[PDB]
RNA sequence: CUACACCUGAAACAAGCAAGAUUACCCGCUGAACUUAAGCAUAUCAGUAAGCGGAGGAAAAGAAACUAACUAGGAUAGCCCC
RNA sequence: CCUGAAACUAAGCUCCUCUCAUAAGUUCCUUGGAACAGGACGUCAAAGAGGGUGACAACCCCGUAGUCGGAGAGGAAGGCUG
RNA sequence: CACGGGAGACCGAUAGCGAACAAGUACUGCGAAGGAAAGAUGAAAAGAACUUUGAAAAGAGGGCUAAAAGACUUGAAACCGU
RNA sequence: UAGCAAAUAUUCAAAUGAGAACUUUGAAGACCGAAGUGGAGAAGGGUUCCAUGAGAACAGCAAUUGUUCAUGGGUUACUCGAUCCUAAGACAUAGGUUAACUCCUUGCAAUACAAGAAGACAUUCGUUUUCGUUGUCAAAAGGGAAUGAGGUUAAUAUUCCUCA
RNA sequence: AGAAAAUUUUCAACGGUGGAUAUCUAGGUUCCCGUGACGAUGAAGAACGCAGCGAAAUGCGAUACGCAAUGCGAAUUGCAGAACCGCGAGUCAUCAGAUCUUUGAACGCAAGUGGUGGAGGUGUAAAAACCUUCAUGUUUGUUUCAGUGUGGAA
C-alpha cells in the first residue's frame, strides 16, 4: 500500500477459482436463438410471432413520460372491445388478469389496439363453417396467406 | 457318486471306487478303480489311450 | 465333413436336433482323447469346428423353444419376464401414453369450446 | 527392539480377501473390509475426501457387462421383439 | 485454451506431496512419499520439477 | 489433557471389565411364590460352594416346583452354620431357625 | 502351509499360470512389440496378498 | 352364550412397487480450520471444504398474502443495468 | 352464439435408425531406390477440406462438391393432421 | 460426468491427463491410500546366405540395401580410449 | 582403492567337461554330538517339490552346480483335520435413537415377544393330536463315532496295493 | 635443453560411453454442439474360467477372443488344419434375437468354509448323490385367524 491511489476494492477475497463464468457458449446460442425462432415462424405459420401486447406508462416517477409494451390485457379492456379472456386467448391476445384500469386514456389506448387488431384479422373455422362472435371470415382468406409482423399492423 | 455313475454309463464298467485331487492347476484328478470284471488296459485301448 | 448352416438347422425338428448334438457331444470327447493320446492335425481342427458346431446347435434349439413359449404367452399379459420387454427400469416404471395425455373433464370441454384457431393479420 | 529384530515377530494377518472387493481388505476382527465394507452394504469410498479413488475402483474400471450395450441400443431406441430384416426383401 | 483443470486440480498438482524438511541434506521442494516406485521421493508439483 | 483411570472405569468397551466367567448365578431368593407369602415352601441344600468373586459361600437349593414336575435348582446365600443336606424353609409360616427365611416382622 | 481355502488354491493355480513365459511363437506376429512377459513373478522377491 | 355384522390387529398366498450404481450440473441438511484483519477472540476465509440424505435430464422456481405510491406496473428463470 | 366422446369412412405428413452408389493425366523428358520433385503438353472444379499411396499428388486410391439430393430395409415404451 | 460430433493463434514424448505403450498398470504399504518408467530399422525383412577360426559367445572374410539405418532415424555435452 | 577375515577343515585319486580348490563316486581327516548342523509339524511362503535339459543373467571368487532358466510331471482318505460343539466374544431379528450416516440392546438370551418343535393318521393340503415364548457366527492346540501293520512312486500315501 | 617414455595437460580427428537437438503422432489439453440411456427382467464392481498352439491387455461365459439376425461380398495369417465362391470367406461392421459359471444392492441360514436347514422333484429295498425352490419392507387384494374392542336376531 503505497501512492496518493483510490483505496482498492478488494474483489479475489474468496475463492473464485471455481466461480468464474465463460461466454463462449454465446456464439452458437445466439444462432440457436434464430432457428428456434424461425423454426416458430414455419410451425405457426398463418399466424403472427408475437402474441397482442396492450400498452401502459412506466412504473417510476422518472419513467411515467414513457410509454411501454404490457403483459396483458386489462378485463375491464376486453369487455369494451367485446372479447372473452378465453376467446382473445384463442385469437391471439394477451390478457393479464391483475392489472387495472386508473385512467380513461388507459382504456382507450387498449380498445383502440384491440379494435385495430379485430379488423386486421382473418379467422379459420373448420373447413367451410361460418361462425358468429369476433366472427369469421370467408374461405378466399385462406387464399391470402398472410404472414406478418405485429409492429407494422397494429402500432 | 456322480463320477462312479457317469463313468458306468458312458464307458459300459463296473467302477469299485472313485478318488479325488484338486489340482492347485484347478481341475478334478479322479482315481478309478475298475472291479475285477473290467481290465483297464483294455478300456484304454478302445479309448485310444495306448 | 462340411459346416453347418443355420437354416438347414431350422429346418429339422426338436428331436433331430437333439440326437445330433448328442452326437456332437460324443464326437468332441473323442477328439480331445485325440489330443491327449496321439493326435493329428486334422484331429485339432475337427476340435474347433465341433465346439462352435454344438454351440450352433444348441443356438437352435433355444430358438425353437422360445418361439414356442413364446407362442403359448401369445396374447396374455403376465408373460414370464424372460419374454417381458426389458429397456430399462425407468423405462417400464414410467406412465403410459394413456396416462399422458389423459385429460380432466373441465379440460376436455375448454378443448372444445375454446381451443386454438388460425388467424392472419393482414398489413 | 522396535526394529529388525522386531520384524521377525509378525506371523499374523489381520486381513483376509473381502468378497466384495476382493482384495485383502477384509477385518476379521471389525468384520468389515476397509475398502469397500462388504457387509455394510453400500459401497465405501470417500469422493470429495480424496480424489483418486474411483479411478481406481468405480464405474467403467474394471469391465461393464450391461452397460456398454446401453450406449449403443440407447440410439437404436431400446428395440425389443424386432428381428433385422433382408433389405432384398425375401419371402 | 488451458492446462486441465479437474478434480484433482491444475495439471501436475495431482500428487499428496510434502516438504521433507530441512535436515535431509536435500532441497525443501515437495516430494512424493510413498514406497515401492522409482517416482517416491521424486520432487513434486511446482514449476521447477519435472512433473 | 488426558483421561485419568478414574474417568475410565465407566467405560464399558474398557479394560476394566468385571471377569464374569467363574460366576454361577446371581444369589437371589425364591421366586415370590403363593407358597412363600401364604405358606412355607422347603427345599435341600444340594451344595454349599464357592463363587470365585464371593467370599459368602454359596447354597445350592432344591425346591419342588408348585405348579409343575419340574425340581428347581436356587443359589442362595450361605448362612453360617448350615450344613450340605439340610432342610430349608422358606414364608410365611415357616419357623425360625438358621437359614430359613420369613418376613422380618 | 498344508491348510486352505478352495479360494486360496484357485487364486494360487491362478497365479501359478499367469506365471508362464510369452510362448515363443508370440513374437513373431506382426503386430506386436512384445519381446517378453513382464509381469512374471518370482515367490522369493516378490508376495502375493492371500489371507 | 351362539350365528352374524362392524371396528382393530395377525399369518400364509397372488399381482405389483422400494432397496444399490452414477458425478459435472440440481434439491434438502450438516459444517471447520488454514487464511485476512500485519497481533487476536467479533469478524474474514464463508454457508466455503470435508460429511449425510435425495433426484433429474436438467433440477429448482413459478400464476403474487408482488412491487410502487406513478398518468403506475404485474408468475418463474437467465442476460444488461441499477 | 357456439362444441363434440361413440360409430362409420378417405387421403396423407413428421421424426429416428441401419445400409448402397457418383468428376478430371498415371501422357513425355531429367534427377531419383521410389516422382508425390523440376520441366513439356493436357484435363475436372458448386469437387484446390483433409487424408493414403516408396518424397511438399486437385486429376493413382479414400475422400471433398452437387446432396435439408436419390434408392432399399426397420422403426415411434406403440408419432402427427381429415 | 458418460457416450457421441466438430473444432483450436493449446502441448508435442523431462511437454501434453499420472498414463501416445499389457496405465491407475509394475511396484510398496496390515490398511486407508501411494503409484512410475517405457513412442520412431527400413519403401519393402530383403533381420544378415555362405567360407573360415573358435567349446561357446564372437572375430575375420563374404552379402542384403538408396544406406547399414542392423536393434535399429538424427546421435550434441559430460566422461573414456586411440 | 575400502574391502571380500564370526559360526574351528580340509586333503588324495578317478570320472565328467573347452575349463574343476567349489560338480559325482571312492579313500582319508574333522564337525553338529540326540538342549543336533538329525526326524516331523503350526504360523508364514505358494510350486520353491520330482525328472530331464541349459546359452545369458542371478547364486557378491568360481561352477560342468543350483532354491536360477526351459520343458514335462507330481498333492487319491467312512476311521487324519476342516466341516459339528460350545468359550472369551460377536452379529442379525424385534424395539428404540439419529437430519442422516451412525448408534443402543440380546444366553443367565433381550430395551424384544401373536415368532416355536414333534407325532400320527392325511400323508399335500387338509385333518388331527401333543408340547411350546423368540436367531446365528466365533477353537486346523479346547470337546469331538470308528484303522492298523506290511508293500509300493522319480515325486503321494494312517489316503494307493495286499492283508487284517 | 636426464631435449626418450610414463604420468599431469591444451587442441583436433576417429572410436566408446551417453540420449541432447531436429523432424514426426491412432496422444493429451481447451472450446462449441447432441443425447442423458444403470439396477431384483439382478447394475456398477469382484472372483474363476473360455483359443489347436495364449501369459498380458481386450472380448467372451460350459453355446465361453464367441452363437443368431442384418450389411458389406472374399479372406484370416505368427505357425498348422479346415471351412468357404456364394449352401458364402472374414479377428470385417451393424446389432433388435440368444447364451449368459461363482459373486456382488444380493435372496433359505451361514461363511476366510462351494458348509447346512424346510418344502417339492428325482433316485433306491432303503439310502447316498444330483435338481428346483424360501430374504426384508410396502400398496391392494385372497384365504385362514385372534380381540373381557362396538353391536347383537333365533
Ligand atoms: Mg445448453
Ligand atoms: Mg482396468
Ligand atoms: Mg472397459
Ligand atoms: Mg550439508
Ligand atoms: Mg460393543
Ligand atoms: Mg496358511
Ligand atoms: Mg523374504
Ligand atoms: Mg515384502
Ligand atoms: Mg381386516
Ligand atoms: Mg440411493
Ligand atoms: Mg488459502
Ligand atoms: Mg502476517
Ligand atoms: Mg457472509
Ligand atoms: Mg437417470
Ligand atoms: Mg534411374
Ligand atoms: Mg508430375
Ligand atoms: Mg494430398
Ligand atoms: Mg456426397
Ligand atoms: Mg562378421
Ligand atoms: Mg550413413
Ligand atoms: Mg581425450
Ligand atoms: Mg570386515
Ligand atoms: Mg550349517
Ligand atoms: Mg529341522
Ligand atoms: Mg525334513
Ligand atoms: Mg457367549
Ligand atoms: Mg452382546
Ligand atoms: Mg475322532
Ligand atoms: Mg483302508
Ligand atoms: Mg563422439
Ligand atoms: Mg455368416
Ligand atoms: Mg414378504
Ligand atoms: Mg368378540
Ligand atoms: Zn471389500
Amino acid at each position: 500500500m503505497k501512492h496518493n491511489n483510490q483505496l482498492p476494492v478488494a474483489q479475489l477475497r474468496k475463492h473464485q477459482q471455481f466461480r468464474i463464468k465463460t461466454f463462449f457458449n454465446q456464439a452458437a446460442q445466439k444462432k440457436a436463438r434464430l432457428h428456434a425462432r424461425r423454426a416458430q415462424a414455419a410451425a405457426v405459420f398463418p399466424r403472427p410471432t408475437e402474441k397482442l401486447q396492450p400498452v401502459v406508462r412506466k412504473q417510476t416517477q422518472r419513467y411515467n413520460k414513457s410509454t411501454k409494451l404490457g403483459r396483458g390485457f386489462t378485463l375491464q379492456e376486453l369487455k369494451a372491445a367485446g372479447i372473452s379472456a378465453a376467446f382473445a386467448q384463442s385469437i391471439g391476445i394477451k390478457v393479464d388478469h391483475r392489472r387495472k384500469n386508473r385512467c380513461q386514456e388507459s382504456l382507450e389506448l387498449n380498445k383502440k389496439r384491440l379494435l385495430a387488431y379485430v379488423s386486421k384479422l382473418v379467422l379459420f373455422p373448420r373447413h367451410q363453417g361460418k361462425a358468429k362472435k369476433g366472427l369469421v371470415n370467408d374461405t378466399a382468406d385462406t387464399s391470402s396467406a398472410a404472414q406478418n409482423a405485429l409492429q407494422t399492423s397494429v402500432p | 457318486p456322480q463320477i462312479k455313475s457317469a463313468f458306468e454309463k458312458l464307458y459300459n464298467v463296473k467302477v469299485r471306487s472313485v478318488n479325488t485331487l484338486n489340482t492347485i492347476t484347478g481341475n478334478k484328478k479322479a482315481y478309478i478303480r475298475l472291479a475285477a470284471d473290467s481290465d483297464s488296459l483294455t478300456l484304454a485301448n478302445k479309448i485310444g489311450l495306448i | 465333413d462340411k459346416s453347418v448352416r443355420v437354416f438347414k438347422l431350422r429346418t429339422q425338428t426338436e428331436e433331430q436336433l437333439v440326437g445330433e448334438l448328442g452326437k456332437l457331444q460324443t464326437e468332441l470327447s473323442q477328439l480331445r482323447i485325440a489330443k491327449i493320446a496321439g493326435g493329428t492335425a486334422n484331429k485339432l481342427g475337427r476340435i474347433g469346428i465341433v465346439r462352435k458346431a454344438i454351440a450352433k446347435y444348441l443356438t437352435i434349439i433355444n430358438e425353437k423353444r422360445r418361439q414356442a413359449v413364446k407362442d403359448q404367452f401369445k396374447g396374455k399379459s403376465l408373460k414370464p419376464l424372460d419374454i417381458r420387454v426389458k429397456k430399462t427400469r425407468a423405462i417400464r416404471r414410467k406412465l403410459t401414453k394413456k396416462q399422458r395425455e389423459a385429460v380432466l373433464v373441465k379440460t376436455q370441454k375448454k378443448l372444445n369450446n375454446f381451443g386454438l384457431r388460425k388467424f392472419a393479420l393482414k398489413a | 527392539t522396535r526394529g529388525t529384530p522386531a520384524f521377525g515377530k509378525r506371523h499374523q494377518k489381520t486381513h483376509t480377501l473381502c468378497r466384495r472387493c476382493g482384495k485383502a481388505t477384509y477385518h476379521k476382527q471389525k468384520l468389515r473390509c476397509a475398502a469397500c465394507g462388504y457387509p455394510d452394504a453400500k459401497m465405501r469410498r470417500y469422493d470429495g475426501w480424496g480424489q483418486k479413488v474411483r479411478d481406481r475402483k468405480g464405474q467403467g474400471t474394471g469391465r461393464m457387462r450391461y452397460m456398454k450395450t446401453i450406449a449403443r441400443r440407447a440410439k437404436n431406441g431400446f428395440r425389443s421383439g424386432t428381428q433385422a430384416a433382408p433389405k432384398v426383401k425375401a419371402a | 485454451s488451458g492446462v486441465k483443470i479437474s478434480t484433482r486440480g491444475t495439471a501436475g498438482m495431482g500428487h499428496s506431496a510434502e516438504s521433507w524438511g530441512t535436515g535431509r541434506a536435500v532441497a525443501r521442494i515437495p516430494r512424493v512419499g510413498g514406497s515401492g516406485t522409482h517416482r517416491s521421493g521424486q520432487a513434486a508439483f511446482g514449476n521447477q520439477c519435472r512433473k | 489433557g488426558r483421561v485419568i483411570r478414574a474417568q475410565r472405569k465407566g467405560r464399558a468397551n474398557g479394560v476394566y471389565k468385571s471377569h464374569k466367567s467363574g460366576r454361577i448365578a446371581p444369589a437371589q431368593y425364591r421366586v415370590y411364590d403363593f407358597a412363600e407369602r401364604q405358606g412355607y415352601i422347603r427345599g435341600c441344600i444340594r451344595d454349599i460352594v464357592h463363587e470365585p468373586g464371593r467370599g459368602a459361600p454359596l447354597a445350592e437349593v432344591a425346591f419342588r416346583d408348585p405348579y409343575r414336575y419340574k425340581t428347581n435348582k436356587e443359589h442362595f446365600i450361605a448362612a453360617e452354620g448350615q450344613y450340605s443336606g439340610q432342610y430349608v424353609y422358606c414364608g410365611l409360616k415357616a419357623q425360625i431357625a438358621v437359614g430359613n427365611v420369613l418376613p422380618i416382622n | 502351509g498344508a491348510n486352505k481355502t478352495l479360494n486360496m488354491k484357485k487364486r494360487f493355480g491362478r497365479k501359478i499360470k499367469q506365471n508362464r513365459p510369452l510362448p515363443n511363437w508370440y513374437r513373431y506376429k506382426s503386430d506386436t512389440n512384445i519381446r517378453y512377459n513382464s509381469k512374471r513373478r518370482n515367490w522369493r522377491r516378490t508376495k502375493l496378498k492371500i489371507y
